RNA sequence: CAGUAACGGCGAGUGAACAGGGAAGAGCCCAGCGCCGAAUCCCCGCCCCGCGGCGGGGCGCGGGACAUGUGGCGUACGGAAGACCCGCUCCCCGGCGCCGCUCGUGGGGGGCCCAAGUCCUUCUGAUCGAGGCCCAGCCCGUGGACGGUGUGAGGCCGGUAGCGGCCCCCGGCGCGCCGGGCCCGGGUCUUCCCGGAGUCGGGUUGCUUGGGAAUGCAGCCCAAAGCGGGUGGUAAACUCCAUCUAAGGCUAAAUACCGGCACGAGACCGAUAGUCAACAAGUACCGUAAGGGAAAGUUGAAAAGAACUUUGAAGAGAGAGUUCAAGAGGGCGUGAAACCGUUAAGAGGUAAACGGGUGGGGUCCGCGCAGUCCGCCCGGAGGAUUCAACCCGGCGGCGGGUCCGGCCGUGUCGGCGGCCCGGCGGAUCUUUCCCGCGCGGGGGACCGUCCCCCGACCGGCGACCGGCCGCCGCCGGGCGCAUUUCC
RNA sequence: CCGACCCGUCUUGAAACACGGACCAAGGAGUCUAACACGUGCGCGAGUCGGGGGCUCGCACGAAAGCCGCCGUGGCGCAAUGAAGGUGAAGGCCGGCGCGCUCGCCGGCCGAGGUGGGAUCCCGAGGCCUCUCCAGUCCGCCGAGGGCGCACCACCGGCCCGUCUCGCCCGCCGCGCCGGGGAGGUGGAGCACGAGCGCACGUGUUAGGACCCGAAAGAUGGUGAACUAUGCCUGGGCAGGGCG
RNA sequence: ACUAAUCGAACCAUCUAGUAGCUGGUUCCCUCCGAAGUUUCCCUCAGGAUAGCUGGCGCUCUCGCAGACCCGAGCCACGCA
RNA sequence: AGCCCGGCUCGCUGGCGUGGAGCCGGGCGUGGAAUGCGAGUGCCUAGUGGGCCACUUUUGGUAAGCAGAACUGGCGCUGCG
RNA sequence: CUACGCCGCGACGAGUAGGAGGGCCGCUGCGGUGAGCCUUGAAGCCUAGGGCGCGGGCCCGGGUGGAGCCGCCGCAGGUGCAGAUCUUGGUGGUAGUAGCAAAUAUUCAAACGAGAACUUUGAAGGCCGAAGUGGAGAAGGGUUCCAUGUGAACAGCAGUUGA
RNA sequence: CGGCGGGUGUUGACGCGAUGUGAUUUCUGCCCAGUGCUCUGAAUGUCAAAGUGAAGAAAUUCAAUGAAGCGCGGGUAAACG
RNA sequence: CCCACUGUCCCUACCUACUAUCCAGCGAAACCACAGCCAAGGGAACGGGCUUGGCGGAAUCAGCGGGGAAAGAAGACCCUG
RNA sequence: CACCCACUAAUAGGGAACGUGAGCUGGGUUUAGACCGUCGUGAGACAGGUUAGUUUUACCCUACUGAUGAUGUGUUGUUGC
């Protein structure tokens, strides 16, 4: 809605909100990111440090699919199965532990943030972190690897 | 000019973009035209499935998608050969064929040939001359049982094998997943240089006494 | 994917691809290597069947092309030839007659048609306006889009709706026949045969790319191989692996469309706007030329476009006339401002103009000109149903242990109640009853939400409602006809 | 009668001998797209979003609206850090043990620590009552103190990744130039019970004609020797006298 | 000098709405708040960035909200200048 | 967030139960000058970045309605006597 | 007591550049709504008419006009002008002014005619003076040539004349 | 732009082309250090690509060789001066 | 520089033609914030307007060149970009 | 400015946008042509010399110069202050 804008209020004021002295000119200071090392250097150094220069090794033909490896944390681990699964495992008389396939749920690596409920569980994952494995073993579970 | 905090922006509008602007006001018309073409084609091939030939079960290539499975271009010649279908008759009876696809493993081969056999079982074949049924099908199962199929023929569906909860054994409890992964990475990294060092040690060993 | 990998005085800036999901989906042909008595093709004469894009068949000791290579088989998905076994499986071409009538309901093109007020009274210059049209209401409505008509019209007219009608023409779909072609397909084994060269590749140069020790293209020089060659995004050597098979060719669909033909529409513009162009506009006109390039819409419903008389040489006037209107008179709808003429009023030697404050004059306004109203009461002089209270009927409001139901919310029981005779889901267990190798799909059990139910207990009649009572209020009809009530 | 210089504009300063403005009418200048940032409104919420496609008499409206759910592919968010190989965010108490050696083996609990502030909430001795009293019935207000403490702030601890320094253990189908662990500093756009996603609006910045008008220039492709400059071809023309 | 009234590089159309830190203009009303010409850096000195000065949006708290008319019944807020 | 009592921890320090720092309980309100005022905190942000003048201090200059600084106020942005 | 309402008390009020809020200020179009207005007169325009609002502006009376228009709730803009040596169009003062002064020159009578300084005829006085103000062509123009008629406009006065 | 393309040139040193000075008369002095121009390659220094050799597994590296030009050596002022 | 010659001058005058001038007819343009009498003051430091004073009388004609820092051109000098 | 000649009573000094260019003139400076000297490799430069080089408009307002008139005395005239 153009009726809600400053232009409808700036009618009758000669400079249209841009001042009488400095005016509104075409491009004072340059176009785009002009002078980022010369006369906009303070702004660039203050708000975008690291902007200039090269760091690291370049790699031609990067394929994101090769490095595709989504992660899941242990605190969200039990959300990958049904509530029926967890309650049945908790109230199970036998020590049978449910299997959670994070690769089926769409995760390749299991990370160790959080804590697990005190009940055994088998976890199928491509990769495990050390603390995730430790915390799974703590509740009497097992970590099994898949390809 | 930059003004206080902000993101360094790089618009790609330096190249006279307004001569090449594709508006989409003909998008509803295009959808209507495509729907009309689909309906006309379905009417043209009256009892044949509207979507077209059956497609093979095909696993997606990269490591990002190899857990998923989808529909391929056509059945491979090895699949047709072990399913007993001629590669020139399959297209006539509505089976897509892909002469340039190979079968690296046997499981995908067997899955696709069971797919072909199931399709062949479900296929109703009309004789060329309706008054002279030579070898296609009985008229009883093609009078009223013939019906144009809507959607893909035998749509490819991802299947998950459910594992029942079981008792964890001591061997599974004593398996060290993180240590195994780290050692596997190290072994794959150092396999070649270990072989070279062993070769050099053997060279010294076979002449150490002289 | 992705403003990412990458390129970039690594500055400004630039910048893809793979995988994934869709739209569409279609595959093939030569050369070569070979086999087949050149099996091949063009042209010209003759005959017949046809014309509608010039074809078919036959004939010619008729010509020519062609062994410096035509045609058939055959092409990397291998192919050919022999045997052995099995299956006869059925192709396309142009007509004769007619269906299902081609099909979201005609397949297309063209032509002609199809509902209902000009009803009564009125407005007007004219009306399409206003009021009405007893039977639930003028009539039609599958038609109330639009346009025209002297306004503003569903019913006056054209149209509009309709798997509405009729007529003419054209095109493709099945059957029986017609003229002729049309030649064997698969599996196993054996024996053979298999490929594109001044091209790849390499050096250099220039351009190009995101391609970075060089992505692609090209010039010049060098110049291949056949378990070879290309690619495997960092130059190179060795090595393994993966992947394809270049230097020959064709191919629909999905896609693009500011020109063209024919349409439809719009929260667009409304004659200095919108195309330059609403109009005899790429016109008039300008420039030697290339080229530049306007301005310009509106009388009235109908010309009914002013007969006739009169002054003037005429332009132009005064009358008269048409019209609802010429205070609409052929650049004529309306007709602003700037500016000008005249009339009326006022004023005027510090240029006008302006702010504040009064005063005078003037044009108008106030139904100004004997000045409001209205509640109660008192007094006077008149009317009239009827005032109150009771009776009958109707209708409301409120309350009621739920008086009686209908129920409502939350739980609570047996599940009689549902995988046959109620659903939907579960990353929950199973044939240890059922069809695929000890390896699937079904069917079951359980669980979670359920569903309507048989009923009960808790809270409540709630703003979810009824019936009975009780109270109150209003209204209508009686009686009440005078110290009441009202005007 | 008193007061009163002409506006706009640049400017320290305009009535200026500073510029524009004779008058009137109509037109006339911060827009749209994209991308950000923050604020506000709405929906859903560890999710969110169908925008591309598809399905629905194909179409007056409708090119709309509705629906998809094994169309959620994908985008953004839910994890950071390192050039990279890679790695990747849970602690507090009561104990029995080596030797509880500043540490290794387990149990039982609980589940992101603590200090100082901290809206709000909770308890609360004691007060406020009537015609009065000895004697307790029910609840209302004030209330010194005390308690649990939201968000947020300051600080101290802890955890993840990089990198240094020190040092000792542990693991094995590969005993290795193998793998893992500790303590103490330090670098990080981190964790420490999520807050995002989509849509709309406003403001600000930027790329685009970019609020409107304005160069001297540069480039590409054409038209001109009817004027003039020069060469060529073919024509025409230039009284009367003097010197000699 | 001349090259069609144009010559220290003609004319025409197009790129082209070329760019401009420079000049000019920039359209309704009321209310509230209300500046700077200074610091640092810049081939910077007629310009920018940066801090300062401004506005807007808030948010976190403090004094209590007193008696229905009325009537207080040593000690009188976090913090700031 | 002060003062004063005890107690605990330390791998720092060290004749020492030493020093220092931290931590844990407890008790102290006459709130430890005057005066005034309600404070704290975050985000976004325009314009500006030519100034000029006066008292006083002050540099260059013979001086300047000159040029340059300090302090406060003003004009700019402000009418009124 | 339109709670987006109403009421009370206290203090305060300058403003460029700039920022913000409110607008029952204004323009155009769209979705709703007013059983809205209108040929018994819409829009527009004019007005010594009556008023309202601080203001932007608005309402009503009178006239002209002759067919459409507006309020409210939302939505959307090519939405408000005194300037830009602004664009287009129109109009003033200047001003009945500058001016209608290069190349010697006209006069008399008559005719036609409404009308004669300018036309025609006659008479007179002059000029070009054969390198012409004469007679004919090229280029260029394109019907200007010739006759008749007209007196709108044009021939910078006029015209009975005219390219 | 290009073609063994075209102008001088239907030409040939009494000719074409490029300069300076400016009739006649009388003269036109000194300077080759500088910058130009030009002649000579003499052992010759430097010197690119290609080619040659060596090392390496190759990329690559090194070495040898050595065109013009430049240096080295003459001439030239009616060349600039 | 000299002779001659003369209105170049002392030192101006007179005459002629065409204008200007007045009239009939016809009829522009430049320019224009508003306009138009001065002295001094102050002021962007040279006012038509403001302050203080001097003063001010319709409508005009022919001239004139003191002013309007007159008009004509976004200064060509100088500086900046 | 200067200097000289001669006369004279004396041959004083100055201002008025260094009075006065829509008053003139255009000799000088100060465009474009050209020559010399100096400077510069050069283009070119020189408060160095020299030569040739377009001087536009008033009809507006005021001022001034003249020329009709205007207000009042009833009209009008003469003579006057
Ligand atoms: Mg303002
Ligand atoms: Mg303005
Ligand atoms: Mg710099
Ligand atoms: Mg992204
Ligand atoms: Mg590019
Ligand atoms: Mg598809
Ligand atoms: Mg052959
Ligand atoms: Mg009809
Ligand atoms: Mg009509
Ligand atoms: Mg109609
Ligand atoms: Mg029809
Ligand atoms: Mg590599
Ligand atoms: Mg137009
Ligand atoms: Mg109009
Ligand atoms: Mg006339
Ligand atoms: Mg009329
Ligand atoms: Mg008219
Ligand atoms: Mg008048
Ligand atoms: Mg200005
Ligand atoms: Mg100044
Ligand atoms: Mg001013
Ligand atoms: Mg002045
Ligand atoms: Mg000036
Ligand atoms: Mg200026
Ligand atoms: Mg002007
Ligand atoms: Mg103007
Ligand atoms: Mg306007
Ligand atoms: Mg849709
Ligand atoms: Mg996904
Ligand atoms: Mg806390
Ligand atoms: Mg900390
Ligand atoms: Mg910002
Ligand atoms: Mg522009
Ligand atoms: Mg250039
Ligand atoms: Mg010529
Ligand atoms: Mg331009
Ligand atoms: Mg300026
Ligand atoms: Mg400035
Ligand atoms: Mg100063
Ligand atoms: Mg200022
Ligand atoms: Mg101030
Ligand atoms: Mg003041
Ligand atoms: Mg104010
Ligand atoms: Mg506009
Ligand atoms: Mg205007
Ligand atoms: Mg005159
Ligand atoms: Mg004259
Ligand atoms: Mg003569
Ligand atoms: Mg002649
Ligand atoms: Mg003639
Ligand atoms: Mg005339
Ligand atoms: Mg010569
Ligand atoms: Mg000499
Ligand atoms: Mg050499
Ligand atoms: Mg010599
Ligand atoms: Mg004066
Ligand atoms: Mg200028
Ligand atoms: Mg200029
Ligand atoms: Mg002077
Ligand atoms: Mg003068
Ligand atoms: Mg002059
Ligand atoms: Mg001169
Ligand atoms: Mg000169
Ligand atoms: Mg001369
Ligand atoms: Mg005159």
């Amino acid at each position: 809605p153009s009726r809600l804008r400053k232009t409808r209020k700036l009618r009758g004021h000669v400079s249209h909100g841009h001042g009488r002295i400095g005016k509104h000119r075409k491009h004072p200071g340059g176009r785009g990111n002009a002078g980022g090392l010369h006369h906009h250097r303070i702004n660039f150094d203050k708000y975008h440090p690291g902007y200039f220069g090269k760091v690291g090794m370049k790699h031609y033909h990067l394929k994101r699919n090769q490095s595709f490896c989504p992660t899941v944390n242990l605190d969200k681990l039990w959300t990958l199965v049904s509530e029926q699964t967890r309650v049945n495992a908790a109230k199970n008389k036998t020590g049978a532990a449910p299997i959670i396939d994070v690769v089926r749920s769409g995760y390749y690596k299991v990370l160790g943030k959080g804590k697990l409920p005190k009940q055994p569980v088998i976890v199928k994952a491509k990769f495990f972190s050390r603390r995730a494995e430790e915390k799974i073993k703590s509740v009497g579970g097992a970590c099994v690897l898949v390809a | 000019a930059p003004s206080r905090n902000g993101m360094v922006l790089k618009p790609h509008f330096h190249k006279d973009w307004q001569r090449r602007v594709a508006t989409w006001f003909n998008q509803p018309a295009r959808k209507i035209r495509r729907r009309k073409a689909r309906q006309a084609k379905a009417r043209r091939i009256a009892p044949r499935p509207a979507s077209g030939p059956i497609r093979p079960i095909v696993r997606c290539p990269t490591v990002r998608y190899h857990t998923k499975v989808r529909a391929g271009r056509g059945f491979s010649l090895e699949e047709l050969r072990v399913a007993g279908i001629h590669k020139k008759v399959a297209r006539t009876i509505g089976i897509s064929v892909d002469p340039r696809r190979r079968n690296k493993s046997t499981e995908s081969l067997q899955a696709n040939v069971q797919r072909l056999k199931e399709y062949r079982s479900k296929l109703i074949l009309f004789p060329r001359k309706p008054s002279a049924p030579k070898k296609g099908d009985s008229s009883a199962e093609e009078l009223k049982l013939a019906t144009q199929l809507t959607g893909p023929v035998m749509p490819v569906r991802n299947v998950y094998k459910k594992e029942k909860a079981r008792v964890i054994t001591e061997e599974e409890k004593n398996f060290k997943a993180f240590a195994s992964l780290r050692m596997a990475r190290a072994n794959a990294r150092l396999f070649g240089i270990r072989a070279k060092r062993a070769k050099e040690a053997a060279e010294q060993d076979v002449e150490k006494k002289k």
